[PDB]
């Protein structure tokens, strides 16, 4: 399945997402768009604690994603 | 298109001349590719997300 | 919309591809699309140095986004046809 | 009762404004003007890199690269 | 109308500045808007640092048009 | 949009723009675009600017502060 | 806004400068949605130095950082 839906339906997920600066994010899932800028809860990023955050798309690398994912969504 | 691939075995290579092996699971229109069991060997991840962006290069194998 | 039905034209011919990050790899056009994107069959190395970690893998997507230079040669290619039809856009 | 950033370029017209690329250069001039794409008119604008060149009349400064915009 | 001017010399030698200090020169058989390019008979030239490497093409050589600055003639 | 700016307004937040800048001000205004009106603007590059608009383009992330 | 401009200043001495800090002075042929420019113009200001003196010049719209006027 597409990365978008993927995500779409990992909603409540933890993950974390690399950015195109080099920042490490760790992160619960809140929500996604067609553009995949990201919203996520209960956050640390590494070069701070923060509740919320939001994320362009187009600044992301790359997300690993937690093993359970498959299963979670589908 | 990049449907000759999916379920297959991938090497891909980023822009930034890094190089993955993984399971190509999704890809869209814009080549975010979705992945499983990757590795950089150490093992990265079992199922990560990755960008169009950052993709050079894909390859059968 | 014109460089798709030329690279179209270059089905099943031989080139050599050079993308952005210092990396040439030749090959067979099998495939190409409104992104560019080529798909190559039958991989092989053009340079020494530049090419990149492979082997056993024989068919690449690559990205067009990625590739600088495409180099062919002047028999793959009618000239005529292609200055007339970029005047046409 | 929300103040749009638009609304809030469009009265710094006729003022001096610094624009503030997302590189280390800077701007600051008359603005003129601006588009929807925030292209922007500068005029008689310092150029610095964080003093490049003093410039008479009217530049249009390409809103691609604008990171910031000051009023002042 | 930038785009028209450029019809103008089709066929007629062009010099063209490229990112990462590189310049090529060759016959001008194609463009597009994005000012995708095909040229034949082309020399390149890579400035590294001060060296200057050389590199021919004469059968045809396409050009991504998002790497490309300056399009003149030589 | 995903991320309602409305709570923000009033309250100070931490804005990573492309390019390596960073700025913390005072939530003011914003719109659709995600262009935004910041009070009281700090730009880590310490820079001290005031009421600022920053481009919502390159708008790279955004914290509370 | 921008448009108008544009064509004001179609003809008239311009200064473009590029996203790498590169400035070329000449006289403004054309110019489109893009931000596509027809210059033919010289690649230095003066006191830097006078890089290259090239009769007919296209700059690629997305490399523009300014047009301006003397």
């Amino acid at each position: 399945m597409l990365p978008l839906s993927l995500l779409k339906t990992a909603q409540n997920h933890p993950m974390l997402v690399e950015l195109k600066n080099g920042e490490t994010y760790n992160g619960h899932l809140v929500s996604c768009d067609n553009w995949m800028n990201i919203n996520l809860r209960e956050v640390i990023c590494t070069s701070w604690r923060m509740p919320e955050c939001y994320i362009r798309g187009s600044t992301i690398k790359y997300l690993r994603i937690p093993d359970e994912i498959i299963d979670m969504v589908k | 298109a990049l449907e000759n691939y999916i379920n297959r075995t991938v090497a891909v290579i980023t822009s930034d001349g890094r190089m993955i092996v993984g399971t190509l699971k999704g890809f869209d229109q814009t080549i975010n590719l979705i992945l499983d069991e990757s590795h950089e060997e150490q093992v990265v991840l079992g199922l990560y997300i990755v960008r169009g962006d950052n993709v050079a290069v894909i390859g059968e194998i | 919309m014109l460089f798709y039905s030329f690279f179209k034209s270059l089905v099943g011919k031989d080139v050599v591809v050079e993308l952005k990050n210092d990396l040439s790899i030749c090959g067979t056009l099998h495939s190409v699309d409104q992104y560019l994107n080529i798909k190559l069959t039958d991989i092989s190395v053009t340079d020494p140095e530049k090419y990149p970690h492979m082997l056993s893998v024989k068919n690449c997507f690559i990205r067009g986004s990625v590739v600088r230079y495409v180099q062919l040669p002047a028999d793959e290619v009618d000239t005529q046809l292609l200055q007339d039809a970029a005047r046409k856009e | 009762s929300q103040l749009l950033p638009l609304e809030l370029v469009d009265k710094c017209i006729g003022s001096r404004i610094h624009i503030v690329m997302k590189s280390d250069k800077e701007i600051v001039g008359t603005l003129l003007g601006f588009d929807d794409f925030v292209n922007m008119v500068l005029e008689d604008v310092t150029e610095f890199e964080i003093r490049r060149i003093t410039k008479l009349d009217q530049i249009l400064l390409n809103g691609n690269n604008i990171t910031m915009l000051v009023p002042g | 109308e930038p785009l028209d001017l450029i019809r103008l010399s089709l066929d007629e030698r062009i010099y063209v500045k490229m990112r990462n200090d590189r310049e090529l020169r060759g016959r001008l058989h194609a463009y597009d808007q994005h000012l995708n390019m095909i040229l034949g008979d082309v020399e390149e030239t890579v400035t590294t640092i001060i060296y200057k490497s050389t590199k021919r093409n004469i059968p045809m050589l396409f050009v991504r048009g998002d790497g490309v600055v300056l399009v003149a003639p030589p | 949009s995903i991320l309602d700016l409305s709570k923000y307004i009033d309250k100070t937040i931490r804005v990573k723009f492309q390019g390596g800048r960073e700025a913390s001000g005072i939530l003011k205004g914003f719109d659709p675009l995600l262009n935004l009106v910041l009070d009281g603007t700090i730009e880590y590059m310490t820079r001290q600017l005031g009421l600022v608009v920053c481009r919502g383009t390159s708008v790279v992330l955004i914290c509370p502060q | 806004t921008p448009s108008d401009f544009l064509k004001q200043i179609i003809g008239r001495p311009v200064v473009v400068k590029l996203n790498s800090g590169v400035d070329y002075r000449g006289v403004l042929a054309c110019l489109d949605g893009y931000m596509n420019i027809a210059l033919e113009q010289t690649e230095e200001y003066v006191n830097g130095q006078l890089k290259n003196k090239y009769g007919d010049a296209f700059i690629r719209g997305n490399n523009v950082l300014y047009i301006s006027t003397q």
